[PDB]
């Protein structure tokens, strides 16, 4: 339902998705305080 | 239609096909669990025993 | 979730160590984020663009503003701090996360996380199957539900072994994923070791900015450089503790060559000699369990034991018999013996031992079965066939059958089908042999133990043998009845048929006789004789059969006899006599001279009379002329008042005499095919008449008295 669906690039899809949100919000994070 | 000698289930629509080959990239054997109950001569098995 | 026992401990450890790695990499991050800075001061005495270094001391006065360090140490931490001071905390971040990526590498991968979450599945359940257990135990009453779970946990593992078996797939992957730990682990080791220097508290930065500030030498502090050395060694300890791990892990893997699963000591300790050794992709996930846990091996191996599952089909055949369906099973043979025959039976159910009614037990098609000690219980079995089964048998079983069997049947097409205890069998009265028993050059031979069956009487062959056996020859001494049916081959007696003077039957059917021996007039016990298909043109030698005083009976049937020798006059001990499917055209006189015979079937010949001699005959009772020319009935026919049934259907009989009055015993008779035309009315007169005894057309039955046929039809309700 939520596992079966995703082949092997979808999930490394994913994975890059998450790296990239984690990226924006740290530089969004970094823009507010440091910069 | 070769393995289990069962001429049935002989093709699909776009969509099924579509899943199909969805399904066989996630796993190439639940496409062959899955494929059971459209069988018709499966079908008659299960009628035949059943009765 | 259930994936903990997958995990080896230098796996638990290792996702340990990246944990304490990633920790301190954020920590170190977010601390660089904020309270890294660092404070730069120029030097006024310039040389070489260094710093030359040269009543209460006063402060030294740079006449710069604050804003202007911010500046001057904004501009020195960007171009002269070393780079890998500036992103250690990033780069460790990085290798964790390759780390994580490279372990849950095969597990985030759905084509191997497929086989392993079926493996795992599997294993749990053949860890707690309840029948695992009890087999293991065995070194029994079983529920029908539990038998269903553990077969078709059965039928899921061979579809398994068929499924992974073959693939070698994870353990390519598991290699490839060790490899790169090991080679990262190994550079990273090699590069932060080398660059650690470079972090140190003290920089001097000459960035050369004088129309902002005129100076060109700083000497600059960055507090947490100690602080980073520290974060440093410690991350490369940890380094060092992961490495050392991953090559633990890849020497223990290629030392081991985990790619067949050796499985030989659990099952030579616990006897279960069908547990064989299995391929790659199964064996190496054996071996992971097994340094998780060496018990959880066993646990599965009972499962791939195909003792255990032929026995848990056993006790499944047990389930599904119940003692009523083979009491309804139970029938009555021709010999009105209670008759249990089982066929194409994988085994013996054991509750068959309780109904000792069974009287003949026939088996057919059941696979090489061996007979428990229970069959004591069976009293009343006393014949015993055994079709196509080469079935062994148990000292108890033995003993009860040395003296509680009366009569054995085989039906072999094998030689090795045939057990060899059957000679130790005493009580072994009817012995009945079907199927090729020939061999060359040791024919007979394997049959040699009939001398030890001293009680045996009957004898059936059925081999299409050529030669007399030497050791059936030999124990025909006792033998009162010899059957041999060589079904088309040509058998010669060598005169060693004369040997058994005791016997009183023989039957030789279908042995392309051609002609009689001598050795057979020498049986002067002999009273019954049928010599079927034995293609007899000629039977003139009959006169030879005045030897025999207590000569009762005789058939020649099936052959080409087509004349009657005379010399059967002589032959007055006949009683029967059966010569059909022949080409006999007339009926001698001195056939009557036999005043002692009882029963005829002289059906499918060219006879076309019946003479006047047949009231000589008056012990006859029962005659078959069916598919000859028969157009007339003598009068004298009638004269045998004690004619009890009749089989004179099929012939050319224009009219039934009315004397057929006269046939007061006349229980059946038959007519179809008669060209007959009006039925007699003394025919339904007969005090022994019925329908069932009356074979005739209905068109022509119909010519006979309404109250005849009202006669009839209450004789057959009652």
């Amino acid at each position: 339902a939520f596992r079966v669906l995703k082949p092997w690039w979808d999930v490394f899809t994913d994975y890059l998705s998450v790296a990239m949100l984690m990226i924006g919000v740290f530089g969004c994070t970094l823009q507010v305080m440091q910069d | 239609r070769q393995e289990t000698g069962i001429d049935d289930i002989p093709d699909v629509k776009n969509d099924f096909a579509f899943m199909l080959h969805m399904i066989d990239q996630y796993d190439p054997l639940y496409s062959k669990r899955f494929a059971v109950f459209l069988s018709e001569v499966s079908e008659n098995k299960l009628k035949q025993l059943n009765l | 979730p259930a994936y903990r026992i997958l995990k080896p401990w230098w796996d638990v450890f290792t996702d340990y160590i990246s944990i304490v790695m990633l920790m301190i990499a954020v920590f170190g991050g977010t601390l660089q984020v904020t309270q890294d800075k660092m404070i730069c001061l120029p030097c006024k005495w310039v040389t070489k663009d260094s710093c030359n270094d040269s009543t209460g001391p006063t402060g030294i006065k740079y006449d710069l503003d604050r804003h202007q360090y911010n500046y001057v140490d904004a501009v020195c931490y960007e171009n002269r701090l070393h780079w890998f001071a500036k992103y250690f905390p990033y780069l460790v971040l990085l290798h964790t996360l390759i780390f994580l990526a490279c372990s849950n590498f095969w597990f985030k991968f759905p084509r191997t996380s497929s086989k392993l979450e079926h493996f795992v599945s599997i294993l749990l359940k053949c860890f707690d199957s309840p029948w695992t257990t009890r087999a293991l135990s065995e070194t029994g009453v079983l529920d029908k539900k539990e038998g269903e779970q553990a077969k078709a946990l059965f039928e899921k593992v061979k579809k398994f072994r068929t499924h992974v078996e073959e693939g070698d797939i994870v353990y390519r992957l598991y290699m490839r994923q060790t490899i790169i730990k090991v080679i990262k682990f190994a550079l990273i080791i090699c590069y932060t070791v080398y660059y650690v220097h470079n972090i140190k508290f003290d920089v001097d930065c000459t960035v050369d900015i004088e129309s902002l500030t005129g100076y060109r030498t700083y000497r600059c502090a960055h507090p947490l450089a100690t602080l980073f050395k520290i974060l440093a060694s410690f991350y490369i300890s940890l380094v060092i503790f992961y490495g050392l791990i991953c090559m633990y892990t890849l020497w223990w893997m290629l030392r081991r060559s985990l790619k067949k699963y050796s499985f030989e000591s659990i099952r030579e300790e616990s006897s279960y000699s069908d547990i064989p050794d299995v391929k790659n992709d199964f064996a190496f996930m054996l071996h992971l369990i097994d340094q998780y846990d060496p018990l959880y091996s066993k646990r599965f191996a009972v499962f791939l034991s195909e003792v255990s599952e032929n026995k848990l089909r056993q006790l499944n055949l047990n389930n599904e018999w119940t003692l009523d369906k083979l009491r309804q099973r139970l029938t009555k043979n021709a010999q009105d013996k209670l008759e249990l025959h089982l066929f194409m039976l994988s085994g013996i159910p054991d509750t068959v031992f309780d109904l000792v009614e069974l009287e003949v037990l026939k088996l057919e098609l059941i696979p090489d079965v061996t007979i428990p000690p229970s069959i004591a219980q069976l009293t009343g079995l006393k014949e015993l066939w055994l079709y196509h089964t080469a079935a062994k048998i148990e000292a108890p079983a033995l003993a009860f059958l040395r003296e509680n069997l009366r009569a054995l049947h085989i039906k072999f097409t094998d030689i090795k089908e045939i057990p060899l205890w059957i000679y130790s069998l005493k009580t072994l009265e009817e012995l009945h042999l079907t199927g090729n028993l020939s061999a060359e050059n040791n024919r007979y031979i394997v049959i040699d133990g009939l001398r030890e069956l001293k009680r045996l009487k009957v004898l059936r062959l059925k081999s299409n043998l050529s030669k007399l056996p030497q050791v059936v020859t030999d124990v025909g001494v006792h033998l009162q009845k010899l059957s041999i049916n060589n079904e088309g081959t040509k058998l010669i007696v060598l005169n060693s048929l004369k040997k058994m003077v005791n016997l009183t039957e023989l039957e030789l059917i279908r042995c392309d006789l051609e002609r009689i021996p001598h050795s057979i007039f020498s049986l002067h016990n002999l009273q019954e004789i049928d010599l079927k298909d034995n293609n007899l043109k000629t039977i003139e030698e009959i006169i030879s059969f005045q030897h025999l005083h207590r000569l009762t009976c005789l058939k020649l049937w099936y052959n080409h006899i087509a004349y009657i020798p005379i010399q059967i006059g002589n032959l007055t001990n006949l009683e029967r006599l059966y010569l059909n499917r022949n080409k006999i055209e007339k009926i001698p006189t001195q056939l009557f001279y036999c005043r002692k015979l009882r029963y005829l079937d002289l059906s499918h010949n060219n006879l076309t009379f019946l003479p006047a001699d047949i009231g000589l005959l008056q012990n006859l009772q029962n005659l078959a002329v069916t598919a000859n020319r028969i157009e007339a009935l003598p009068p004298e026919l009638f004269q045998c008042r004690k004619l009890r049934a009749l089989h004179l259907g099929n012939n050319v009989l224009q009219s039934l005499p009315s004397r057929v009055g006269e046939l007061t015993n006349l229980t059946q008779i038959e007519l179809r095919g008669n060209r007959l035309e009006c039925l007699p009315v003394e025919l339904g007169e007969c005090p022994l008449l019925k329908r069932s005894g009356l074979v005739v057309e209905e068109d022509l039955f119909s010519t006979l008295p309404p109250e005849v046929k009202e006669r009839l039809w209450r004789a057959d309700k009652e």
